[PDB]
RNA sequence: GAGAAGGCACGCUGAUAUGUAGGUGAGGUCCCUCGCGGAUGGAGCUGAAAUCAGUCGAAGAUACCAGCUGGCUGCAACUGU
RNA sequence: AAUACGUUCCCGGGCCUUGUACACACCGCCGUACACCAUGGGAGUGGGUUGCAAAAGAAGUAGGUAGCUUAACCUUCGGGAGGGCGCUUACCACUUUGUGAUUCAUGACUGGGGUGAAGUCGAACAAGGUAACCGUAGGGCCUGCGGUUGGAUCA
RNA sequence: UUAGCUAGUAGGUGGGGUAACGGCUCACCUAGGCGACGAUCCCUAGCUGGUCUGAGAGGAUGACCAGCCACACUGGAACUGAGACACGGUCCAGACUCCUACGGGAGGCAGCAGUGGGGAAUAUUGCACAAUGGGCGCAAGCCUGAUGCAGCCAUGCCGCGUGUAUGAAGAAGGCCUUCGGGUUGUAAAGUACUUUCAGCGGGGAGGAAGGGAGUAAAGUUAAUACCUUUGCUCAUUGACGUUACCCGCAGAAGAAGCACCGGCUAACUCCGGCCAGCAGCCCGGUAAUACGGAGGGUGCAAGCGUUAAUCGGAAUUACUGGGCGUAAAGCGCACGCAGGCGGUUUGUUAAGUCAGAUGUGAAAUCCCCGGGCUCAACCUGGGAACUGCAUCUGAUACUGGCAAGCUUGAGUCUCGUAGAGGGGGGUAGAAUUCCAGGUGUAGCGGUGAAAUGCGUAGAGAUCUGGAGGAAUACCGGUGGCGAAGGCGGCCCCCUGGACGAAGACUGACGCUCAGGUGCGAAAGCGUGGGGAGCAAACAGGAUUAGAUACCCUGGUAGUCCACGCCGUAAACGAUGUCGACUUGGAGGUUGUGCCCUUGAGGCGUGGCUUCCGGAGCUAACGCGUUAAGUCGACCGCCUGGGGAGUACGGCCGCAAGGUUAAAACUCAAAUGAAUUGACGGGGGCCCGCACAAGCGGUGGAGCAUGUGGUUUAAUUCGAUAA
C-alpha cells in the first residue's frame, strides 16, 4: 500500500478469536453436567467417545470430553472443565479428572497426574 | 508525468549499465550535475559534460571494469512521496562502507562519509553500491 | 398519519408607554401642466400583543359555547349513492 | 472342407498427441429424510441504559420581609443600627407522568447454514456424452438474450 | 452499520462573583462557534515512569513500587478551615441492617485482621512503637493496623541438602532372550568415612541514634541564677528473639518426585482388537516403539505437567518488511472538488531539514564498573541511558512560501488525412412471412427414425401483383473508430475525438483523485406504438426406467421504435491512470518528406495495431519497447476455505433487485502452475478368429461330469484368469 494510503487508513492487525470462549480467559471453569452421553467420532475413527454437556457458572452451556477409561458421571454432577479440544467436532473442552466430582481413572500407574490418580503407596 | 527527475537519472544510469550502453544522456539540472559530480569523484562514472544553453543536456559516460557494470546497485532513497532526512549520527553506510550514500547537506551535495567527517546531516539522495 | 400522543401559559391592576407597535390622518409648508391634484408634515383619533411587578379566589379557555384518546384486525381504495 | 471383399462397427492390445476437478487411478462428484450445533425473521414478553416535554421541590445557599425575639455598638435611656428565628422567592436531588431511541434475553412458528464410516431420488470434471461459465428472465438444473475461452476435434 | 452538532450556544459592553483569568453568572446586543485533520453520538477504559515479549521497529500490557487523578453505601448540598465540598465530619433524600418503653433512635471495612457470598483462585480477628516518618507538646512524653517485624501459602527467583569412597564375575528378584546370555548394575548388600540442613544443648554481634541525671566551659544577663550550645561521667532504651553467626552431641541416620520415549523432539522392547482408549499438528479392524501395564531409557528436579493469557516464530497487516494476468486482490469506463505529488533558472525567507548551546526529560527500573550480604537472589555507590519537547544562535544543499523569469511538460491557432465515433431524417435491393389470383396434383414438412403439423375445402412447387416489419450478403481483413459499453447498405443535416507537415502563440496553466457526477452489453420494468423472422413461458409429438431436457410442430412476453427507469456481465488484456529508460524480426493500417519518382520503387520520419522472440522478470505458464523488465506520482483492492457478497441497518429502485457490509459456527486444509501415469461416448496410425466372409456347434432332449443351492449325522477341504 502507498504510504499515503497507510497514512489515511493504517494497518488493521488481524484479531485472533479464542478457541475456548466459554472459559473467559480463565484456566478452569466449574459447571453442572446437564446430559451425559456418548458420541461417534468423525470419518477415519470409529469409537463411542464419552462426552457430557455442562452449563458453566457463567451461563455458558458447552459439551466437554471425559478422558480416561471409565467414569462415574451422571446428570447434575458439578465438574471442573479446562480447555483442550477433541479432534469429535463440536467438543472443545476437557473434564479435569480428580476435580471435585470426577474421580480419577482407577488402575492408573503412568501419567497419573493427568488423570487425578493418587500415588500408589508401596 | 515527470515528478522525480533524480530517480529518472538513476534509472537511466541503471538501464544504460544493464544494456552495456557507453554513455547516457538526459535533460540537465543543477541537482543532477551535483549528483553526477559526486558519482564521478567517487569513481562510478568516467566523465560527464553539460551541453546546450536553453535546454541543457547532461551526458554521463558509464564505466565498466571486466565487461561488467561498475555500478552494481543504485536506488532512490528520498523521493517525492516520502522524504528521508538523517542526522549526522545516523547517516547510513551502504555495503558496510564499500558503497556510498549521496547526501544533500547544507554545505552542498556530498557522500555520507564526507558529511560524517563534516559533522553534517541532511537528505539522503540515493544509495550507490 | 397529525389537532397524533403529551405539556405549559391564560383573571385583574400598575409599569414599560400619563395608550406602545401598528392603523388612520387634520392643520401647516411646498409644488403643480390647478384639481375630488402631488409632496412633506405630523395634531387628533383608534389600538393589539408582549415583558416585568403587584393582587384576589378552592378554581381566571371560570357561564353558554367547545375533539375522548391509544393499540390490533376484517371489509370497501377514497368524496359520493 | 468352406471362406477371408475389407478394417466402416463390437472387443482386447501397441505407438504418438490432446483435455482432465481422476491418482486403491472412470468400477475415479452436485442438489432437494434423521441427529446435534450456532444463527436470521417472528404476534409479542421481560429487563438495562438513554433522549425530549413536563410535574415535583427535602436539606442547603442567596435575594426580600410588615410577625416573634435580640449581650458587646450608638443614644436624648424613649429607643436606634445590626443580628437571629419564622415566612417567602430563585436554584436543585429523590420521585411521578407521557412518548420515543437503543441494547440484551426471550418467543408459538418459520428461513437458510455447518457438522455427522453407514439412508432415498436422480448437474460438473474427457467434446462428461446438449461445451462450461458470467449477468439477467421464466419454469421435485433446463430454456431464451447477450458475453468469455478459463472449450475438444478440425483429411 | 453514528454526519451533522450547538441557544449560555460563540463573541462583545456593562453589573455581579472568585484567592485568581474566564459565560463563572446575569441583562442587553451582535450571529455566530465546532465538524470529513471525524464534531455529535455509541461501546470500552483510570493515566504515566514502567512490565512482558522482540535483533530492532513494533505488539501486548498498566499487579507489586513511585508520581498524578477520581471515589468513600447511592444522589444532592453546603459549613468550618490556609487547605474539603471532607473514608473513620455535618444536613437532606433513598435502599438496607440493627436497638426501642412504638414516641424515637443508630450505622456505613473500596483502613488493618476477619466473616458470609461470588469464583478455578489469593493469607493472621498476631507483636511493637525498638528504628524511619507523622500528629500534638518547651520537653519528658502520648497516639500512630503508616511502618518495623512475625504467622500462612513451593506463588516466583535464588542457594543448599536428600550423603561420600570402595564395593562383583556382575548376588537375589524384575524384564528381555536367537535359552548362549544380556540388562537393571557399583546399582544393591557388605566395608570404611563424613555430618552441610533438620533435632537437642551452650555462647552470641548488628539494626541504638538518642533520651535522662550530673558536673565543667562558652554565650546571655546587672547576676558566678534560669536558659541555649559544647565536652566528659554514670545508670539505661530491641517487637523481631530462643536473631544472624559460632560451638558441642548422636547417628546415614529425618528428606525424590513429575512428565515423556511414532515424526516434529532427547529416549525402545515384552504382554492384554477401529473396542477400550490416546491425540499440540500429521495411532487402535487379532505379533500396536502412538491404547493400558511392566522392564529399560530420556528431560527436568522440590518440583514436574496440564490449562488460561501476551509477544516471538508470523515477512501471517510487510514503516523497517508483502502483494493484485492465472493462487485472495485493478472500481465496467471516464470527468472532476478536497487531498497527495509536481519540469527548469535566479533572488529572497529560514517553515520542514541540519549543526551547536541552554532548560527540562522525578526517583526507582533497564545497561556498565565496583561495594555488602559465606555465594546467589537481593540491597546499594557512581556512571551511562531516558532515543523526547521547548527555547536561543547559525547553515542554505534539498522540500516549502514569496517575486521574476524560461520552454522541453500541458494547451491555442493555420492547412490537410483516415475512420461501422455519435444524434436526426430519407431511401435501395435480396430474402422470410402473409393476402389475392393463374398453372398444376398428391403429397409437403420434419427426423437418427418417426410422429404432432399442413394438404383433395387443392397443400408443397411455380408465376404475377400487393402489404408489413426487421436486418443490411459480396466489400469484410489476429482491418478501422470510440474512455468503456459498443459502432457495418447508400444519401443528406448537426456534431465529438485522433493524427500528420511547417511555423506562430501562452508560459507549469501539469499527473492522480476518497467523497461527487456522468456514460454504462444483454436481460428486466413503466407508458404509447409496432410486430415479418426468431423465440423464455406454454401446448402437443417423440426419446427415456422416468424426460418438467436435448430433437420436432406451433407459440406469448420479448427482440423493434419514442420517452423514462434499471446500473448489472467471464463489463476480460481476468493486466488502474500518467511519465521516463532498455537488444531485434516479420507484417497491417494511416499521414508526411527525399531522389533520372524507373515502376504497383527505394530510402527516412511520426500515430495506432497483430504475431514471434533477446536480456530481464515469474512458482511455472508465460510477459517481453503496446512489459508481467528498471523506476517515479496518485488511487482502488487482498489477508486461509466455507458461512458469504449472505443477515441486519443505511442509501437507491415502480418492482426485480443494486450498493455498503459482518458475526456466531465449522475444517485443516481450500488454491495456482507444471510433472509421471490412468482414463475419454478426443484425433492419427497399426495389429489379434476382434469384426466381416464361411463351416461346425452350445442354449431345446436323454445321459456323464463339476458347481451352486437345498437336504443330511456327515453330505470333508479348497478353487469364483472358478
Amino acid at each position: 500500500a502507498t504510504v499515503n494510503q497507510l497514512v489515511r487508513k493504517p494497518r488493521a492487525r488481524k484479531v485472533a478469536k479464542s478457541n475456548v470462549p466459554a472459559l473467559e480467559a480463565c484456566p478452569q471453569k466449574r459447571g453442572v453436567c446437564t446430559r451425559v452421553y456418548t458420541t461417534t467420532p468423525k470419518k477415519p475413527n470409529s469409537a463411542l467417545r464419552k462426552v457430557c454437556r455442562v452449563r458453566l457458572t457463567n451461563g455458558f452451556e458447552v459439551t466437554s470430553y471425559i478422558g480416561g477409561e471409565g467414569h462415574n458421571l451422571q446428570e447434575h454432577s458439578v465438574i471442573l472443565i479446562r480447555g483442550g479440544r477433541v479432534k469429535l467436532p463440536g467438543v472443545r473442552y476437557h473434564t479435569v479428572r480428580g476435580a471435585l466430582d470426577c474421580s480419577g481413572v482407577k488402575d492408573r500407574k503412568q501419567a497419573r497426574s493427568k488423570y487425578g490418580v493418587k500415588r500408589p503407596k508401596a | 508525468s515527470m515528478q522525480d527527475p533524480i530517480a529518472d537519472m538513476l534509472t537511466r544510469i541503471r538501464n544504460g549499465q544493464a544494456a552495456n550502453k557507453a554513455a547516457v544522456t538526459m535533460p540537465s539540472s543543477k541537482l543532477k550535475v551535483a549528483i553526477a559530480n559526486v558519482l564521478k569523484e567517487e569513481g562510478f562514472i568516467e566523465d560527464f559534460k553539460v551541453e546546450g544553453d536553453t535546454k541543457p543536456e547532461l551526458e554521463l559516460t558509464l564505466k565498466y571494469f571486466q565487461g561488467k557494470a561498475v555500478v552494481e546497485s543504485i536506488q532512490r532513497v528520498s523521493r517525492p512521496g516520502l522524504r528521508i532526512y538523517k542526522r549526522k549520527d545516523e547517516l547510513p553506510k551502504v555495503m558496510a562502507g564499500l558503497g556510498i550514500a549521496v547526501v544533500s547537506t547544507s554545505k552542498g551535495v556530498m557522500t555520507d562519509r564526507a558529511a560524517r567527517q563534516a559533522g553534517l546531516g541532511g537528505e539522503i539522495i540515493c544509495y550507490v553500491a
